[PDB]
């Protein structure tokens, strides 16, 4: 299977079928998003708009998930029942959260087949995030009154952010229901997001898993780890760009400030996760709306128990949103420990050396002695290489599930990431 | 028969600090937000913020951040507000207002604590 | 041969692109 | 944020007359607008919430209406205990801002 023999058929037999399949599977979702956007411009009553997006969400859920969408429908009905029963309370967040938790647990306890649950994990995660965020917004006082049935439904079934789309606050969805003019900035954002989504899709499917033997003349257990990591990262970037494309096509995802309308919904940042500065930056820039949801709700609610327990329960809730499945809770707990130890070691070195080696670039007001130079840049490059190593190790699980499979993968990778994290923690203990 | 009994009047020198109290009575104190409302002498009402008594998480108006601090004491079921570095413009009446359940309207109000600053 | 890769939200098969 | 322009700033009427107070909003609030009534010296009192829904105890002579950015409160058959100050307040989302106020006086 010579390199030239691979490339002679690469273009056609990989770039055309995968792009064509992406288009054939997302064209109807894009059409329905555009139809809802155009229909929310005629100036119908608000409840008509919410009913329209409810019907659009029903049709989209049916198209993607053939008939197993009854689980998402029952999750929405149950979330509304729990929000209505506790509409006058101040605990709405914890009530909706316990309801969501019990639902996901009873689901994973063989309420539905493993394949269909793996298929609908994303839709149910978005519905759960939306319901819990609305509960906590009503609790804290950032949303005035509880929504009517049709408003709550049209929020959960927003045709833009139902299948792929990110979590958007209830007020973002309300502003979307208001609608904004179909300017040239809007179409520019939608077209650019679709182009980047298709580019990242074809990269993840064609160039990712086949770059180290062919695209680079270099070549192994770590080269394949980096290949799989990059393939999964670019698949997720495709999903993110497509999600923001649909959320901007439906109308949502804008920030109107000072009567200046910028369609600036960003879901992922590929240049911050591929060329990282620190694992905290990777976790932040991987999924930006999901990071905002997690940080804000879970972390601000549980910070009272100390920062370490707060981030631990943050990652626990992150693994629970997905539904308890191995290779997705082990990875997330390893991420918790890695980011914690890395940020702590960065703070300790930036204290003992007063240098600019923090986990995030220092603001201009910091009294650090080494703002620039060679030591700071070399140490930042070292920590970036460690972050790339951790990312490749963790993403090796996505070679192109079973606990035995994960232990096998990490054992054939010799557990080097956990050893490195433990060594960094011991080093922090010895320094401080 | 909900009754949000509030503290007495106050007369402090500028730059000092005051800590009002709104002793609640009539319902489960930790089940409804406690909106704090400021009204000048014959002017419009202004919303300072609200403290959620279940988990103590405040939400301040951007104008009154740093100028107001909400603390609650669920043992005696009284909500407090502190004013830091009082200026001559804070001679107003401050109400405590319970949020009307689902909506965030102010169903039950206190009676007001006349705060006046002078020398 | 043929291999199917499925793309989705944080690991799911909402959309899959198989190829030869 | 959201600004609540309320007119008129003052109003005189008789006993049994019909009056209407308007509260125009600088943004869309989806009919989230409450109406209070502060008498001379007392604390305010919620009369109408959701711009249409009366509360428990307020008589049937009050009736809120409107939606979008132009709301109104119509008080028919003014009784002597209907005279005070009326402050419209949106409950769309934090921060909550009240209106200017309408001093309803007898004459
Ligand atoms: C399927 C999702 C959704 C839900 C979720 O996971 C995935 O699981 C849920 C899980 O259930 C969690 C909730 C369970 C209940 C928790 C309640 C707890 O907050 C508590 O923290 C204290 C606030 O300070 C209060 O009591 C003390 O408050 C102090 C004031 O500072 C006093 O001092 C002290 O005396 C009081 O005592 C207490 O009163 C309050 O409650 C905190 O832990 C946040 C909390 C709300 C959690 C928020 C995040 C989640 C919802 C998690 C997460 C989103
Ligand atoms: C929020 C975690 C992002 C961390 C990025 C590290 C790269 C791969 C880790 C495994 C991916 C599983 C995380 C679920 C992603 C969604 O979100
Ligand atoms: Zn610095």
């Amino acid at each position: 299977f010579s390199r030239q023999e691979f490339f002679q058929q690469l273009l056609q037999g990989c770039l055309l079928p995968t792009a064509q399949q992406g288009l054939d599977q997302i064209w109807l979702l894009l059409a329905i998003c555009l139809a809802c956007r155009l229909l929310w411009r005629l100036g119908l009553p608000s409840y008509l708009k919410h009913a329209s997006t409810v019907a659009g969400g029903f049709f989209s859920l049916y198209h993607f998930f053939q008939l197993h969408m009854v689980w998402v429908v029952l999750l929405s009905l149950l979330c509304y029942l729990v929000l209505f029963l506790c509409r006058h309370s101040s605990h709405r967040g914890v009530f909706l959260s316990v309801t969501i938790l019990i639902y996901l647990l009873m689901g994973e306890m063989h309420m539905v087949d493993t394949v269909t649950w793996h298929k609908m994990r994303g839709a149910q995660m978005i519905v759960a995030m939306k319901a819990v965020s609305l509960g906590f917004d009503l609790d804290r006082g950032e949303v005035g009154t509880v929504p009517s049935p049709v408003e709550f439904m049209g929020y959960l079934y927003f045709v833009g952010t139902i299948v792929f789309g990110p979590w958007i606050s209830f007020h973002s969805y309300l502003q979307a229901v208001q609608g904004r003019p179909l300017s040239c900035r809007w179409l520019q954002k939608v077209a650019r997001s679709l182009a980047l989504a298709l580019l990242c899709l074809v990269l993840s499917t064609c160039v990712g898993p086949y770059l180290f033997p062919y695209f680079i003349p270099l070549n192994a257990r770590w080269l394949r780890a980096y290949e799989s990591a990059v393939s999964f990262h670019f698949s997720n970037y495709f999903v993110g760009f497509l999600s923001e494309a649909t959320a901007t096509l439906a109308g949502a995802g804008f920030t109107e400030e000072k009567d200046h309308l910028e369609w600036d919904l960003t879901v992922s940042k590929p240049l911050n996760v591929e060329l990282p500065r620190s694992m905290v930056e990777v976790v932040t820039s991987w999924n930006l709306p999901m990071s905002y949801w997690l940080n804000n709700y879970v972390f601000k609610n549980a910070l009272r128990l100390g920062t370490f327990s707060a981030v631990l329960v943050t990652y626990a809730a992150s693994a629970l949103l997905h539904g308890f499945s191995f290779h997705l809770a082990a990875v997330l707990l390893s991420l918790a420990f890695i980011t914690y130890v890395e940020h702590v070691l960065r703070k300790r070195l930036a204290r003992i050396l007063s240098a600019c080696v923090l986990s995030k670039r220092c603001p201009p007001d910091c009294s650090h002695q080494h703002r620039l130079g060679l030591g700071v840049r070399a140490l930042n490059l070292l920590f970036g290489a460690l972050a790339i190593f951790h990312l490749a190790y963790l993403g090796s699980l996505f070679d192109v599930y079973g606990m035995a499979y994960t232990v096998h993968k990490w054992s054939e990778l010799s557990w080097a990431s956990h050893w490195v994290t433990f060594g960094c923690w011991i080093f922090y203990r010895l320094i401080g | 028969e909900i009754q949000l009994q509030q503290s007495g009047a106050e007369l402090v020198k500028p730059g000092a600090s005051v800590k009002m109290s709104c002793k609640v009575s009539g319902y489960s104190f930790t089940g409804y937000n406690m909106n704090w409302v400021k009204q000048s002498h014959g002017k419009s009402l202004e919303w300072i913020g609200n403290i959620n008594p279940y988990y103590v998480s405040t939400n301040y108006n951007q104008k009154f951040t740093g100028k107001a601090t909400f603390t609650v004491d669920r043992s005696s079921s009284t909500a407090y507000m502190q004013l830091d570095s009082l200026t001559s413009e804070d001679s107003a009446v401050y109400y405590c207002a319970r949020s009307y359940g689902s909506s965030h309207t102010f169903a039950y109000w206190g009676q007001g604590t006349l705060v006046t600053v002078s020398s | 041969h043929l291999k199917c890769k499925c793309h989705g939200l944080a690991g799911s098969c909402e959309v899959k692109t198989c190829w030869w | 944020d959201i600004h609540m322009t309320q007119s008129p700033a003052s109003l005189s009427a008789f006993v049994g007359e019909t009056v209407t107070i308007t509260c125009r909003t600088s943004e869309n609030i989806f009919s989230y607008l409450a109406w209070y009534q502060q008498k001379q010296g007392k604390s305010p009192q919620l009369l109408v919430y959701n711009a249409k829904t009366l509360t428990s105890g307020v008589p049937s002579r009050f009736s809120g209406s409107g939606s979008g950015t132009q709301f109104s409160l119509k008080i028919n058959s003014l009784q002597p205990e209907d005279f005070g100050s009326y402050y419209c307040q949106h409950h769309y989302g934090s921060p909550y801002t009240f209106g200017g106020g309408t001093k309803l006086e007898i004459k």
